[PDB]
RNA sequence: CCCGCAGAAGAAGCACCGGCUAACUCCGUGCCAGCAGCCGCGGUAAUACGGAGGGUGCAAGCGUUAAUCGGAAUUACUGGGCGUAAAGCGCACGCAGGCGGUUUGUUAAGUCAGAUGUGAAAUCCCCGGGCUCAACCUGGGAACUGCAUCUGAUACUGGCAAG
RNA sequence: UAGCUAGUAGGUGGGGUAACGGCUCACCUAGGCGACGAUCCCUAGCUGGUCUGAGAGGAUGACCAGCCACACUGGAACUGA
């Protein structure tokens, strides 16, 4: 579910927002390594060095207000060529590009398919798979990535 | 199943000299005698002797110099599980020629030195030292 | 007129009720450069003591090897406490080609030309535990002649 | 003096020819243990005159079939 | 391809004489021969056997001036020959043409002698040669080309040679400035400070 | 055919000729049959640059071997060399 | 392990799995970073590790440590990579070269500059 | 290639200095960072980060990476193991296979000895020779451990026969 | 990767070839190969040598020399020693 990702979002958003930078995706992985990955969006561009600047500030606010008490690991990242889209708004920004997605349910006929965005709605995203303009509820999608292909 | 008499004969000396016996004996054989004779005159023992007819046994008088056995390391090289032959020129040397390698040739059994004297390869049986 | 050489020093612990108490173990050999050599190893609270006392035990225990002309008389190996050491005489002026620990042992004894090699574990005390024995097990061209009751050329 | 080999037939189910198996005792390349290796053949059995196991003697000749290149020269034991 | 820094720093590093100056003065008069160079050059470090080996190698190199790669060639060839390797190593090191000239006292310092060879001033067996590493053979007769037989440096170096021990294997005639490499020098014919056995040990690592 | 000719060896600007016999169809430094001597154009009296086993040659030309004109001259030399 | 067992089964030897597979014996490879990111270690160790996801000419996407002190890289920055493994990094078996192919020449370094491409400053 | 000319005149750099591993301090430096082949390093001082001085190595080169062997006895033929570290099948029977007491004869296969043929040249190695040296080139040799054939040798192992 | 093969294995005859030969064909026989690895699959030009190694080995076949193979792909022949 959400490991109080809400607070994680606010805690990261504040310093990131202070940097004039936009925040896009927050992901945390526990067990394999208690490492958090952050996706950021700078229009001018995103060097590693800036990622270090935000990694330090976020680390600072993370240190005092962290009650999860997990191992303290977290990496700062800038969108890859294959970039995850979490908001309906993110789907909206990538109007016409291929996005792969996997349904949370592992039952047969699960939507483990990729498509090209045709229209974007809040609860429902239209992506074309098998020549069909399908609509998907993002809440029921386990994980999704955009344009893994490099051109 | 005793699939080698010679190795046994040797260990009977190694486990003999170790146990500090005065003398050891084996079920004889025309080969072992030849094995004994050469090392016998090579000072590594005092004397051997064989008696009996239907089951002749060979019997050896071991050696000790100063509370220490003269022979002290024995190893059968060409063994039933893996034979060994050497040409004339590649005749080995035991402890830089201080030891002795007993080899059989078509001309019989003798030390390695005698072999490379006659210039005869053969089958390396044992390293003695 | 002797000759000495430290080999290795380790700091060993000893856990007591409150914490621990370190110490120092030295290890050294002493030879006369003439085929006669011993080794010593002694603990102490601090280095110079250990290096001192261990140095002294080695002044006893000095066996006398029958080498010839700064080189051995025949290849020889010696195995002690899980360490295997092969050695063999070398040509004139070849030198002392040996791992660290052995080199001193060979040096102080009086050896000049020798090939060598260790095997298995390379714990220094073990290899010298494994070397001097190998050394004394050499045999003169007359120790045999005597023990074989023959003349020297009668073997050579 | 002609050269020749001395094998031992293993089959004669074919018209006027036999399958001799030679046996060469060779020392292993690396491991030094001597071993025995066989080299089957296809010898022309003129007259079809050899049983099985009967040790024979052969000789190399011009090709006579897709397989055979060997002529029998005698029999040294007739398959007791 | 030749060391061109200060000279005495080496001796002060190798802690001995190396005959790197003409010798009209004593070393201490010109440096702190007893003490290594540099800020920390005063303190006496606790080196290692390996350090000993290296330090002896750099010595015989520096006392002769052979760079590294050219050196081990001498070694890798010296080992190939018969006799005691490290022994004959020095023997051929004693064979470098310049060194012979230097031994013949035509040049005070070997470099000075080397500069002569490099400057086409010496003929072995009547014919000119200008490679310093030119090995020499017994009975060879080096000489001075007349274009330099009147050089001020050659006469002064000859006046400095007899202040040192007259080598045996090679015989000279300072009258007309030409000598004879009669015999290949022997180990004893050299010094004794050199430990050739450890020099072999080093490369045999 | 089978000829006696010169294969080139030595180094740049310093050539050395091994006089060999070979099938003419083979490259100048390809396979051959019986090397029968050598030639050195730049001997300059430092060392011999013409050694020939002309009898072996004679044996070959005897059985139909032909001669490169260069070595044909070379042969003429050793005969004049006597 | 008797000889008669060796003749029936010779001794084998496992291959040397290349710790630098994405190089295929090439001393270097050209690549384009498909992502740029930094990673801090656990609570006890505080440090920043620069590292890029880069697709190679051979088609592999890997992780290469950013040498540091030069950081001008972002998505679609070509870069040359060499095989170097730093301790404290789990999957980083490669180091980006510093001083060629779309990597900033690091600010003046008076020492070991060749390992960063910095040319000898001409005073 | 030689001769002449002028003038030190036109020509030195790259790594590294905690240990391994030859070579050390100063100043920042603040666990910020950065360093890293490994172990590791960094605090109010760090001989390990940066600069500086000094030093070590190598040199028209010097380092990094890659690749192969070595080190590695870490596939152990030479030259490892298997009570507890990884490793004895749950046990047995048994074909193929491997191995085989003792005496004589015979055989000559293995084996050994010898001869003969062959094993291209180059390469490697020894002794030379030639480019001023060297690299390089070259004479001659050695060697190419092999294979085949012939003639021997019979202790050994095998075959055969008789015990 | 455990079975593999019917021109397959062999013979007789004819044809064919510079030449022997299932080379081809007729005919007959029913074989032939395989755990001493057939068959199948992946990889690869081979060697003299080359690098390493104290050695035995390991690696490798760039240059040079020997041999083989190929010449856009696939197939076929003609001429000709
Ligand atoms: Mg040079
Ligand atoms: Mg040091
Ligand atoms: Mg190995
Ligand atoms: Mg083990
Ligand atoms: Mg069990
Ligand atoms: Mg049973
Ligand atoms: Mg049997
Ligand atoms: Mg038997
Ligand atoms: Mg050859
Ligand atoms: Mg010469
Ligand atoms: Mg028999
Ligand atoms: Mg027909
Ligand atoms: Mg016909
Ligand atoms: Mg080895
Ligand atoms: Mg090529
Ligand atoms: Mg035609």
């Amino acid at each position: 579910m959400s490991t109080l990702e809400q607070k994680l979002t606010e805690m990261i958003t504040a310093p990131v927002e202070a940097l004039g930078f936009e925040l896009v995706g927050i992901e945390f992985i526990r067990g394999r390594t208690s490492t958090l990955r952050i996706y950021i969006d700078s229009e001018d561009g995103i060097n590693v060095d800036d990622c270090a600047d935000v990694s330090h500030q976020v680390s600072a606010v993370l240190d005092v207000e962290d009650p999860i008490t997990v191992a303290y690991n977290l990496e700062v990242s800038s969108p890859g060529l294959d970039r995850p889209l979490f908001t309906a708004e993110h789907y909206a920004r990538f109007v016409g590009e291929e996005v792969t997605l996997v349904l949370r349910m592992a039952v047969q006929n699960r939507r483990k398919w990729q498509g090209v965005i045709k229209a974007v709605d809040g609860e429902m995203i239209t992506v074309t798979v098998e020549g069909k303009d399908e609509v998907f509820a993002l809440s029921n999608i386990q994980k999704a990535n955009l344009v893994p292909h490099f051109a | 199943s005793m699939q080698d008499p010679i190795a046994d004969m040797l260990t009977r000396i190694r486990n003999g000299q170790a146990a500090n016996k005065a003398a050891v004996t084996m079920p004889s054989s025309k080969l072992k005698v030849a094995i004994a004779n050469v090392l016998k005159e090579e000072g590594f023992i005092e004397d051997f002797k064989v008696e009996g007819d239907t089951k002749p046994e060979l019997e050896l008088t071991l050696k000790y110099f100063q509370g220490k056995a003269v022979v002290e390391s024995i190893q059968r090289v060409s063994r039933p599980g893996l034979r060994i032959y050497k040409r004339k020129d590649e005749l080995p040397k035991v402890m830089a020629g201080l030891g002795i390698a007993v080899v059989s040739t078509s001309k019989g059994v003798m030390t390695d030195r005698a072999a490379r004297q006659a210039g005869l390869g053969g089958e390396i049986i044992c390293y003695v030292a | 007129e002797l000759q000495e050489k430290l080999i290795a020093v380790n700091r060993v612990s000893k856990t007591v009720k409150g914490g621990r108490i370190f110490s120092f173990t030295a290890l050294t050999v002493v030879g006369d450069g003439n085929g006669r050599v011993g080794f010593g190893y002694g603990k102490a609270r601090e280095v110079p003591a250990a290096i001192q006392k261990a140095m002294e035990k080695a002044r006893r225990n000095m066996i006398n090897v029958a080498l010839n002309n700064g080189t051995l008389q025949h290849p020889v190996k010696g195995v002690h406490t899980g360490s295997r050491v092969f050695m063999q005489p070398a040509s004139e002026g070849t030198g002392i080609i040996a791992g660290g620990a052995m080199r001193a042992v060979l040096e102080v004894a009086g050896v000049h030309n020798v090939l060598a090699k260790a095997y298995g574990s390379t714990n220094p005390i073990n290899v010298v535990r494994a070397t001097i024995d190998g050394l004394e097990n050499m045999n003169s061209p007359e120790m045999v002649a005597a023990k074989r009751g023959k003349s020297v050329e009668e073997i050579l | 003096k002609i050269r020749t080999l001395q094998g031992r037939v293993v089959s004669d189910k074919m018209e006027k020819s036999i399958v001799v198996a030679i046996e060469r005792f060779v020392k292993h390349p690396i491991y030094g243990k001597f071993i025995k290796r066989t080299t089957k053949l296809h010898v022309h059995d003129e007259n079809n005159e050899c049983g099985i196991g009967d040790v024979v003697e052969i000789r190399e000749c011009r090709p006579l079939s897709k397989t055979k290149s060997w002529t029998l020269v005698r029999v040294v034991e007739k398959a007791v | 391809a030749r060391y061109l820094g200060p000279k005495l720093k080496l001796s002060r590093r190798e802690g001995t004489d190396l005959f790197l100056k003409s010798g009209v003065r004593a070393i201490d008069t010109k440096c702190k021969i007893e003490q290594a160079p540099g800020q920390h050059g005063a303190r006496k470090p606790r080196l290692s056997d390996y350090g000993v080996q290296l330090r002896e190698k750099q010595k015989v190199r520096r006392i002769y001036g052979v760079l590294e790669r050219q050196f081990r060639n001498y070694y890798k060839e010296a080992a190939r020959l018969k006799g005691n390797t490290g022994e004959n190593l020095l023997a051929l090191l004693e064979g470098r043409l310049d060194n012979v000239v230097y031994r013949m006292g035509f040049g005070a310092t070997r470099a000075e002698a080397r500069q002569l060879v490099s400057h086409k001033a010496i003929m072995v067996n009547g014919r000119v040669v200008n490679i310093a590493s030119y090995q020499v053979s017994p009975n060879d007769v080096v000489s001075i080309r007349e274009k330099a037989k009147k050089q001020s440096r050659v006469k002064a170096a000859l006046e400095l040679a007899e202040q040192r021990e007259k080598p045996t294997w090679l015989e000279v005639d300072a009258g007309k400035m030409e000598g004879t490499f009669k015999r290949k020098p022997e180990r004893s014919d050299l010094s004794a400070d050199i430990n050739e056995h450890l020099i072999v040990e080093l490369y045999s690592k | 055919m089978v000829t006696i000719r010169l294969a080139r060896h030595g180094a740049k600007k310093r050539p050395f000729y091994q006089v060999v016999v070979a099938d003419s169809r083979n490259a100048r430094n390809g396979r051959f049959i019986e090397r029968v001597g050598f030639f050195n154009p730049i001997a300059s009296e430092k060392e011999e640059g013409t050694r020939l086993d002309l009898d072996r040659i004679a044996h070959w030309v005897g059985q139909g071997a032909t001669i490169s004109d260069r070595v044909a001259a070379l042969i003429k030399e050793v005969n004049k060399a006597a | 392990a008797t000889v008669n067992q060796l003749v029936r089964k010779p001794r084998a030897r496992k291959v040397a799995k290349s710790n630098v597979p994405a190089l295929e014996a090439c001393p270097q490879k050209r690549g384009v970073c498909t992502r740029v990111y930094t990673t801090t270690p656990k609570k006890p160790n505080s440090a920043l590790r620069k590292v890029c996801r880069v697709r190679l000419t051979n088609g592999f996407e890997v992780t290469s440590y950013i040498g540091g002190e030069g950081h001008n890289l972002q998505e679609h920055s070509v870069i040359l990579i060499r095989g170097g493994r730093v301790k404290d990094l789990p999957g980083v078996r490669y180091h980006t070269v510093r001083g060629a192919l779309d990597c900033s020449g690091v600010k003046d370094r008076k020492q070991a500059r060749s390992k960063y491409g910095v040319k000898r400053p001409k005073a």
